[PDB]
């Protein structure tokens, strides 16, 4: 199981392509991890609902609210937006 | 009743009033393949079957909801309509 | 020739026969034809908009005129909807008050929270 | 299923004409009889007859062909020429 | 495999010469000439040279053989089409059930189809090193790394524990990668 | 090797006289070679892998290992690999579909066909703007010659259309490529997202690139050349053109446009959505009143490409994956329909007018089954890759703009209308009086159609099997801050 | 032994094996084998239902992944729960019965292998539809049943009208499918998934505008599928197919897919009262229109189909009341006696040498066909909700829930549905009388040769008769029980009114439908037998209204002329005037003309002329540059004019 070392666009000189590729890949992989977190949430919600039936509302309120919260933020967003813009300035 | 039909026309459905002279032996073969396929798949898909409730415990469910509350408190998360 | 869209095409033909189109469905089906199903004989001239007048064309109905059928359709819908809407006024009132539920309408059980009991919660 | 024979057609047509009232006579009905001449049927009465024939054998006669049959032989042969009769 | 024999072609050429053109060679539809057409056309499927001679020999033999085979092709297929009879067995029999191989089938069936099968197999098995599996493993390892005591819990309790911890906390590193943001 | 293989080619030509067996063998070897490459392809990396350079000054005739790179660059990532696999799948079938109906100058015909296939395959390997453009135009002379010599009655006008429209778009593409070259002094695809041009310059370059995309995809209102060029092309030309050359456009968007002109693309996206909704609705409607078989099949492709475009500019991972899957599924299905109309019916009856055809089920039940299957596949039945592509593309489009995507959902209906209206007349009714009975579909035709059907079904039941090559790509091009 | 696996796979075998091997087996074995497989499937479904009533713990079958991109995770997941098992009861019972029936009904036809394979295919894809655990599998089944409907309605391929009807059906259901795809897109965007569990877990928190959008799209899909008055014309064209096809389609499955889609979406439906209102009122309109057309039609199959439409609208009303158990129970009960109606109709048609379907040509067959008479009579009486029959326990309580509804406005719906019921008794009695009770209208030879059908036709009618008498009573507790938890739909307590509709009902409203049904039946029979003039009048105005009602309420006219034909005309306008008009003007043709003219002009005394040219160039250049020095904008028109001279 590979765990490549994380790199950020902010530190690097964009003229070393190896580092830039590593930054792009690291950003993508973190997005995918965030997706896995969202899916874990959703699977827990499904199990909660299926076992709680009529009182699933009270039993699963926390999971439902959290899943609805992480939906707009835990998708893919791609690295071009952040490498091509520096948020400081 | 019936009428003449071109004999050269070959269709995998058999065409007109297809009733082959060895149909009983081909039928034995067909039913053998049928039972084989049905039984094989019924056994093969057995591990992927489960009941709806009783799979997880109340412990897991309650602790997961509590963890979700913990997450929603670490962030600033009000409830629906809570305003 | 008869329809507006066929008339529109008359400048766009040069040396092609200006045929009067007749719905092939309305050609009586007891005459003999080279292709009985399409009710066409061989080398019969084709109207420029033929594809709208062959047998494969959408069926045409002769009983009512198109405008008249439109009048009937809209009339049925209007009378039905209007009669129902006006009937809503002349309505008896019920006899039993709507049912209610404990715990301020079970607002806990349909999720809900103390800060929001109006969104989730029954008649109590 | 059910299949008709020329003689069956002829027998049904003969009975049909026998029961018609405006006929001159019943005995005079021949296989080659002319409804217009021998049986003395009106312009419209032969029309009534052809309607009866189509209603009996369960077919539909076009206008151009109905008026063409003038003798009972013509009628029998025409009814035998149609497969769904 | 070597099977060429220039003696035979220099003979086959005039054996062809006697016959009318293959376009008009069967338009009669006597049986003797049709018989000789049967045998000469049968010569088409009797393969008459292998690889050792096409590689080694000169081009005059090449052109002569090419013309011979062209005329044999024509006789075979023109008869087979305007007679409904195969030129094997040697006078024109009707036995069309089987013994028919087109030239494309060997290459396609024995190379292209195995290639597509191989492609499907490779895709199915390359689908295993998917990023979803990698990320599930990575999330599990991050939980185990931060919190190694669930390594003491028994197998069935483990996975529920990892799920608990995942739900509660943001084990990702994305914000850590976004250092200029704060 | 090359010397020996050339000797082999020459000897086979001298003895056999028809190159076509050699070309079939060659193309099958190329397919096997690409599969070997896929085996050895690392999928846990977003980097181009099988790199090589040509026409470098230190080694004009070989590969370059120099520290200065002034030649043409080639290499592949997952996105290029997908389309390359599609190409090598399609080429041998393109050779095979004309195995018997070409009886004159046949060697030249097969040479042109194989050359066009190789040109497209190489085009997918290109890694910089100049080589991409070179191989992007190199087909036009071959297509012109092929259509002019081996085409149907109206083939001269067809050849002139296929050359002129594509040149017209390509020269504006050339303006954009020249501007990029002189502004950046670089042309590569490896690091071209690292250069952030001023917004105005991006807006200007985007115009030339997108004009090329409009002509090549095609999109409304400059699509009128495609139905011609298709109807008068020979079967190989039509199959190649429908199955690969159109996907070159989609690959062009993803490779040349999105990584470089991100902000300008964000600015222009609603214009793209206008043009795609136009092409879908209007071409689908115009298909209803066509009377030629090949013309109708040609009109279908434009609408499916419109849905593909709506997917590919959606700025969502789902939209891009849907566009790719739809491209691949279209490359499977459309060649099959073109095979039917222009190789089976056309080679048996030598006519394409719809009125002549009717009730083909009675004599040719197998051909009728094939028509039904292919048509329900073309209109997007689930468990076919076409449905997955259209569904994901529509999801992306609806997310990017809910109104426009919601209206675009009418494509399902419109596609059903024209396709099923065609197949209704073709399959049923009483057998036509104008035509006589001919053979049913043969072993070769059935083989080709079975290949295409099983491919589209396989990716339709489990579209995930493509993900291992494309999971980097679905993130490499979306622009979210 | 796995119930769910066998249920999904035996019908698949019964579908594919005929297609793979029909030339090798022949229609004898193919018919027997497909029938047997469907019987085994039905028995397994019954056993499963028995156990589920014992223990409501549904089985799930989770298989390989369809899609795992971004947030969307779609899997081939199947489950069988109370709703699904109800649907599967209907489906498997009627499919098995129709397979048996088709052995007899279809014994003469050349193409029986393809027919039976298609019936089995349709059964399989419907089972897939109702068993899938997420909206995607639902869609797969949803569209494949449309494909099979196309292939069945055009089974007699050589008949032009058959293929036109098949095209109509497939295109209207593709309209429904376009709206369904819109709904799928919005569901995936809003919820991030298609699974039932997640959507139902987080439905109650979602913004109501989004829910209304989703539910309007899905309801349009179900409206097309369930032949509501917006999209209904295909329903009555579908009787172009063989009678067993109409039996399967109009009773158990094809028209019930829409009702199932709404029933599955119930949890979403509750939080969107607006669409519930729209559903209720569209259902009322459909039931009224279907009954009105039913009175004035003369074809047997068309009558039965319009009855199907009316009942579909009535369950649509039941949905609109949030009485979901009510509509489900009517769906299940209606499937049985509707299939029986169609089968008995097939027998009646087969008894006639002409094989006519017109009701005005049947005459009196009560002596000739007593067993078919008793079967059709049982079916009708179940349909009119006669006391102690299965249709009673469905139809009467649905009628009463409208009065019992909390919404004040639903009292109009009460009278509308009531009119529809007595309307229904009217055409049921008309068909019964005109087939068995009237004086003979067909010629003598038919009455000589009129005889019953074979055992393969008779047995399924017998079985469906015992069902249409006993099933409603034996099952009323399961679906309409005071406290029943079998179907686990979570009804908003505010909306739930099933107690109110029973306690609040008065003797007048609870008795009026039954009394009116019995009276109007007797009235129609006695008026037909004693005062035929009142029916066979000759008034011009009444003939006009009758003509309106006979032509599907002149809606089919409206569609074919104003939508379909106008769209074909507009397509012609585009394809010619735009595509081969304007686009070619700004294309090959216009450019060709422009270049011809310009080239002709530039080509249009080898010395003197050229010398004049050189002077003119020199002087023109001098003057032009003088102008440019003055002001460059002024020279642009001069250059334009110069080019106009030279090229034009
Ligand atoms: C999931 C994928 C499932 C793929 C199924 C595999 C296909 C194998 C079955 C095809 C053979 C059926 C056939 O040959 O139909 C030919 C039929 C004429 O056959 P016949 O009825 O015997 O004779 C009448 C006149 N000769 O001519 C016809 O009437 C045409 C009817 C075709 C029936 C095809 C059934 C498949 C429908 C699903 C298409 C979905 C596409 C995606
Ligand atoms: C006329 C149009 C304009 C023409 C412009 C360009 C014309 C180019 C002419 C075709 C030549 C390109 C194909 C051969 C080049 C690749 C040869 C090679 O050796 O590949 C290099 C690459 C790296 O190899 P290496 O670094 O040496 O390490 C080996 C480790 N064992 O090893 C690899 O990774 C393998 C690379 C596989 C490449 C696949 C190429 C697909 C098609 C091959 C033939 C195409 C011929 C095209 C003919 C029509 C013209 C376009
Ligand atoms: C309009 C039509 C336009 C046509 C455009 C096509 C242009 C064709 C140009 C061909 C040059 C590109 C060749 C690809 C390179 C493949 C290769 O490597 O060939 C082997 C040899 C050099 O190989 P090497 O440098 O040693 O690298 C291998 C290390 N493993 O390479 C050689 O030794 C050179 C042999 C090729 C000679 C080609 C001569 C022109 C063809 C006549
Ligand atoms: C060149 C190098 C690459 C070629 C690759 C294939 C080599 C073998 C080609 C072949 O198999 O033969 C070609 C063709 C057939 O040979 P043959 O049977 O003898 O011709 C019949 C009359 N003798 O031989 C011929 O018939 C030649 C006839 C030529 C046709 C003239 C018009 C074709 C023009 C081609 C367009 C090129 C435009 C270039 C611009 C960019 C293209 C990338
Ligand atoms: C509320 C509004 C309702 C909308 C319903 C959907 C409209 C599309 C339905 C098209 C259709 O079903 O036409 C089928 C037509 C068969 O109709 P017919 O000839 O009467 O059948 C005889 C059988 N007894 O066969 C045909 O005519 C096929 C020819 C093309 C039909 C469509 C023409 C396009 C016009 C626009 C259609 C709707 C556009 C989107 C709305
Ligand atoms: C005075 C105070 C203010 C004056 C302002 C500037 C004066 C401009 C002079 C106008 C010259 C107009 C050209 C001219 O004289 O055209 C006449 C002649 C055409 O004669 P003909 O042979 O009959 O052609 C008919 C075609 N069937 O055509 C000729 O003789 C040939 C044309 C020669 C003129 C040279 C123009 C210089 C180039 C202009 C560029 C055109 C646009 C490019 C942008
Ligand atoms: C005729 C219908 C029979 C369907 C069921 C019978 C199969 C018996 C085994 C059951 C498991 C299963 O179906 O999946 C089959 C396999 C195993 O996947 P899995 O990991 O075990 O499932 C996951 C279950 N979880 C979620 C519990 C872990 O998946 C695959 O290779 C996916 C590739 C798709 C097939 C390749 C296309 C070739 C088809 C050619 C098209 C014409």
């Amino acid at each position: 199981h590979q765990r490549p070392e994380l790199v950020s666009f902010d530190d690097i000189n964009y003229n070393d392509h190896k580092k830039v590729r590593e930054a792009q890949e690291s950003y993508t992989r973190e997005q995918f991890i965030r997706l896995e977190a969202l899916k874990t949430v959703r699977k827990a919600l499904e199990k909660c609902y299926e076992e709680s039936g009529p009182n699933h509302f009270e039993d699963c309120k926390n999971l439902a609210e959290q899943y609805l919260d992480m939906l707009p933020t835990h998708r893919l967003q791609g690295y071009l937006g952040y490498q091509r813009n520096d948020p400081s300035k | 009743g019936r009428y003449p039909f071109p004999k050269d026309v070959i269709s995998m459905t058999g065409g007109w009033w297809a009733n082959p002279s060895n149909w009983k032996l081909n039928g034995l073969f067909a039913t053998g393949i049928a039972v084989g396929l049905a039984l094989w798949v019924s056994t093969a898909t057995l591990p992927y079957t489960r009941r709806r409730e009783g799979i997880t415990s109340e412990s897991d469910i309650s602790k997961w909801n509590a963890a979700a509350g913990v997450w929603r408190e670490r962030h600033g998360k009000i409830s629906t309509g809570e305003a | 020739i008869r329809a507006s869209f066929d008339k529109a095409e008359e400048p766009m033909l040069g040396d092609y026969p200006d045929i009067d189109p007749f719905p092939a469905q309305l050609k009586n089906p007891y005459k003999k034809y080279d292709d009985q199903q399409d009710r066409r004989n061989l080398e019969e001239p084709l109207s420029v908009n033929d594809d709208l007048y062959d047998m494969w064309s959408p069926d045409r109905f002769t009983h009512f005129k198109n405008q008249d059928a439109l009048k009937y359709f809209i009339g049925f819908l209007t009378i039905f909807f209007g009669a129902s809407y006006v009937a809503t006024y002349f309505v008896p009132e019920k006899a039993a008050i709507p049912r209610e539920f404990p715990y301020e309408g079970l607002w806990k059980e349909s999720g809900g929270t103390e800060k929001s009991k109006a969104f989730f919660g029954q008649r109590s | 299923a059910h299949v008709l024979t020329k003689d069956m057609i002829q027998e049904r047509i003969v009975a049909l004409l026998e029961s018609f009232d405006k006929v001159n006579d019943a005995k005079n009905i021949t296989a080659t009889a002319n409804l217009t001449s021998d049986l003395g049927l009106d312009s419209l009465d032969v029309v009534e007859v052809v309607m009866a024939i189509e209603e009996e054998f369960g077919l539909e006669i076009p206008d151009h062909d109905a008026d063409e049959i003038k003798t009972v032989q013509q009628a029998i042969d025409y009814v035998s020429a149609q497969p769904a009769a | 495999l070597r099977a060429y024999n220039e003696e035979k072609e220099l003979a086959l050429k005039q054996r062809l010469s006697q016959l009318p053109p293959p376009g008009k060679a069967f338009v009669t539809a006597k049986e003797a000439e049709l018989a000789e057409l049967a045998e000469i056309a049968a010569l088409y499927k009797t393969d008459r040279v292998g690889i050792l001679d096409i590689l080694l020999l000169g081009n005059k033999h090449a052109r002569l053989y090419r013309d011979n085979t062209a005329l044999l092709k024509d006789y075979y297929y023109n008869g087979r089409r305007i007679l409904d009879k195969i030129p094997v067995k040697v006078t024109w029999e009707i036995k069309r059930e089987g013994a028919e191989k087109e030239d494309w089938v060997n290459q396609m069936y024995f190379l292209y189809a195995p290639s597509l099968i191989l492609l499907l197999i490779v895709m199915v098995y390359k689908s295993r090193e998917d990023i979803t599996f990698w990320a599930k493993k990575e999330l599990d390892q991050r939980v185990l790394d931060k919190h190694p005591e669930i390594n003491d819990a028994p197998e069935n309790e483990r996975d529920a524990l990892i799920v608990e911890r995942i739900i509660a906390g943001d084990y990702d590193k994305l914000a850590s990668l976004q250092k200029k943001a704060t | 090797i090359l010397l020996s293989s050339l000797y082999l080619f020459n000897r086979i030509l001298a003895w056999q006289g028809n190159v076509k067996h050699f070309y079939l063998f060659a193309s099958n070897l190329l397919l096997l070679f690409i599969v070997v490459l896929y085996i050895n392809f690392n999928t846990f990396s977003n980097s181009f892998q099988f790199n090589f350079e040509l026409f470098n000054s230190l080694n004009p005739f070989g590969l370059s290992n120099s520290d200065i790179s002034n030649g043409l660059l080639f290499g592949i990532d997952g996105l290029s690999l997908t389309f390359i696999l599609l190409t090598v799948l399609l080429i041998p079938l393109t050779l095979l579909g004309n195995w018997y109906n070409i009886n004159f100058n046949s060697n030249l015909y097969y040479t042109l066909v194989l050359a066009i296939g190789l040109v497209i395959l190489l085009n997918f390997w290109a890694l910089d703007y100049i080589s991409f453009y070179i191989l992007f135009e190199a087909t036009l002379p071959l297509l012109f010659i092929l259509i002019h010599i081996y085409g149907s009655s109206d083939s001269e006008r067809a050849s002139f259309y296929v050359l002129m429209f594509t040149l017209s778009g390509s020269l504006f593409m050339l303006l954009s490529i020249v501007v990029i070259s002189i502004v950046l002094n670089t042309t590569n695809f490896i690091n071209h997202n690292l250069f952030v041009l001023s917004l105005d310059l991006q807006t200007i370059i985007w115009l030339g690139l997108f004009i090329a995309i409009m002509v090549k995809t095609p999109l409304f209102p400059i699509h009128v050349w495609l139905p011609v060029v298709h109807s008068e092309s020979p079967l190989a030309g039509s199959m190649i053109l429908a199955g690969l050359i159109l996907k070159l456009a989609l690959y062009a968007i993803l490779r040349l446009l999105l990584p470089l002109l991100c902000e300008a693309q964000i600015l222009y996206t609603p214009m793209i959505y206008i043009i795609s909704l136009l092409t879908i609705i209007l071409t689908s409607l115009a298909t209803l009143r066509q009377i030629d078989l090949k013309v109708i099949i040609a009109y279908s492709s434009i609408s499916h490409m419109g849905i593909a475009i709506l997917g590919v500019c959606s700025n969502t991972s789902l939209g891009i994956y849907g566009s790719i899957v739809l491209g691949v599924a279209h490359g499977f299905v459309s060649p099959a329909l073109f095979l039917i109309v222009g190789g089976i019916l056309y080679d048996r009856y030598h006519i394409r007018i719809v009125n002549y055809y009717k009730g083909l089920t009675t004599y040719m039940p197998q051909l009728a089954t094939y028509i039904i299957i292919l048509s329900f596949a073309n209109i997007g039945t689930p468990l076919t890759g076409n449905f997955t592509g259209e569904f994901l593309s529509l999801q992306g489009g609806f997310i990017r703009n809910p109104i426009i995507g919601g209206i675009s959902c009418i494509s399902v209906l419109l596609a059903a209308i024209y396709q099923l209206k065609l197949t209704n007349k073709l399959t049923g009714g009483i057998s036509s009086i104008y035509m006589h009975r001919t053979n049913d579909v043969t072993i070769r035709e059935k083989f080709i159609m079975n290949i295409l059907i099983i491919s589209t079904l396989i990716i339709g039941i489990c579209p995930q099997i493509m993900y291992n090559l494309l999971y980097w790509t679905v993130n490499n091009y979306i622009y979210i801050i | 032994y796995n119930a769910i696996s066998l249920i999904i796979i035996l019908p698949c075998i019964s579908w594919l094996f005929p297609l793979f091997f029909g030339r090798q087996l022949g229609y004898v074995f193919v018919t027997r084998m497909t029938s047997t497989l469907i019987i085994i499937t039905t028995l397994i479904t019954y056993y499963y239902f028995y156990q589920l009533l014992g223990n409501n713990n549904p089985i799930n079958l989770e298989l390989f992944n369809y899609l795992n991109i971004d947030y969307l995770d779609i899997n081939y997941n199947f489950e069988i729960d109370a709703l699904t098992i109800t649907m599967l009861l209907a489906i498997t019972t009627i499919s098995s019965m129709v397979h048996i029936y088709s052995i007899g009904y279809m014994e003469t036809d050349p193409h029986q292998v393809r027919f039976f394979s298609l019936l089995s295919m349709f059964t399989f894809w419907m089972i897939i539809l109702v068993t899938g655990s997420n909206y995607f599998v639902l869609f797969v089944g949803w569209e494949f049943i449309g494909v099979t409907s196309y292939l069945l309605i055009s089974f007699w391929v050589t008949r032009l009208q058959a293929m036109k009807s098949a095209l109509s059906a497939v295109l209207m259901n593709r309209f429904g499918d376009a709206f369904f795809v819109l709904g799928l897109c919005v569901i995936a965007y809003v919820f991030g998934t298609l699974n039932y569990s997640t959507i139902f877990a987080t439905a109650y928190l979602i913004n109501t505008d989004l829910l209304v959008l989703i539910m309007l799209a899905l309801f349009i899909a179900a409206m097309a599928k369930s032949a509501q008055f917006g999209l209904h014309n295909w329903l009555t064209l579908a009787m172009e197919g063989p009678t067993p096809v109409s039996s399967l389609l109009h009773a158990a499955t094809l028209v019930t897919a829409g009702i199932y889609l709404l029933l599955r979406s119930a949890n979403i439906l509750e939080y969107t009262p607006t669409v519930l209102f729209i559903i209720l009122w569209i259902g009322a309109l459909t039931t009224l229109s279907a009954g009105l057309i039913a009175i004035c039609s003369n074809d047997l199959k068309r009558i039965i189909a319009l009855s199907t439409m009316s009942q579909l609208g009535m369950m649509t009303i039941a949905i609109g009341l949030s009485a979901y158990n009510l509509a489900l129970f009517h769906l299940l009960g209606h499937a049985f006696f509707k299939a029986l109606l169609f089968m008995s109709a097939g027998s009646i048609i087969h008894s006639i040498l002409n094989e006519s379907q017109d009701i005005r040509t049947y005459g009196g067959l009560l002596s000739y066909l007593p067993y078919t008479y008793i079967c059709i009579t049982i079916a009708s009486l179940s349909l009119m909700a006669m006391p102690g029959l299965t249709g009673y326990y469905t139809k009467d309580i649905i009628i009463e829930s409208t009065y019992g509804s909390y919404s004040i406005s639903n009292y109009v719906v009460y009278w509308i549905a009531y009119l529809s019921a007595v309307l229904t008794c009217v055409y049921s009695m008309k068909i019964l009388y005109l087939t068995f009770y009237s004086n003979p209208n067909n010629n003598t030879i038919t009455y000589y040769n009129a005889h019953e059908s074979n055992i393969y036709i008779t047995l399924p009618m017998f079985i469906l008769a015992i069902f249409a008498m006993f099933a409603g009573w034996i099952l009323k507790d399961i679906y309409l029980g005071v406290g029943t938890d079998f179907v686990g739909t979570h009804i908003l307590p505010n909306n739930f009114s099933y107690f109110d509709t029973e306690f609040s009902i008065t003797q007048f409203y609870k008795l009026l439908p039954l009394i009116s049904a019995i009276l109007v039946s007797i009235l129609i029979v006695v008026l037909n037998e004693f005062f035929a003039i009142v029916f066979n009048l000759n008034n011009k105005y009444i003939n006009t209204v009758y003509s309106i009602f006979n032509q599907k309420l002149v809606s089919d006219q409206i569609l074919n002329h104003f939508i379909i034909f106008k769209g074909l005309v507009t397509s012609g306008n585009i394809a010619h005037h735009v595509d081969k008009g304007s686009l070619y003007r700004l294309g090959p043709v216009g450019i060709n003309r422009l270049l011809n003219k310009a080239s002709y002009n530039v080509i249009n005394s080898s010395l003197s002329m050229n010398s004049m040219l050189i002077l003119i160039t020199i002087v023109s250049l001098l003057l032009l540059v003088l102008v440019m020095n003055v002001n460059f904008i002024i020279v642009i028109p001069v250059l334009i004019s110069i080019l106009y001279i030279l090229f034009s």
